[PDB]
């Protein structure tokens, strides 16, 4: 689920499920 | 970064939570 190559919207989708109501921040260039 | 760690290589639950609020 979380253990696979996750790029683009797939990684934004994974972060969304994991952080839940905590939110997250996506910064590809950092 | 999260792209290097989870995209160009394989992600983990441990590194994914470093990006939550």
């Amino acid at each position: 689920f979380v253990n696979q190559h996750l790029c683009g919207s797939h990684l934004v989708e994974a972060l969304y499920l994991v952080c839940g109501e905590r939110g997250f921040f996506y910064t590809p260039k950092a | 970064g999260i792209v290097e760690q989870c995209c160009t290589s394989i992600c983990s639950l441990y590194q994914l939570e470093n990006y939550c609020n």
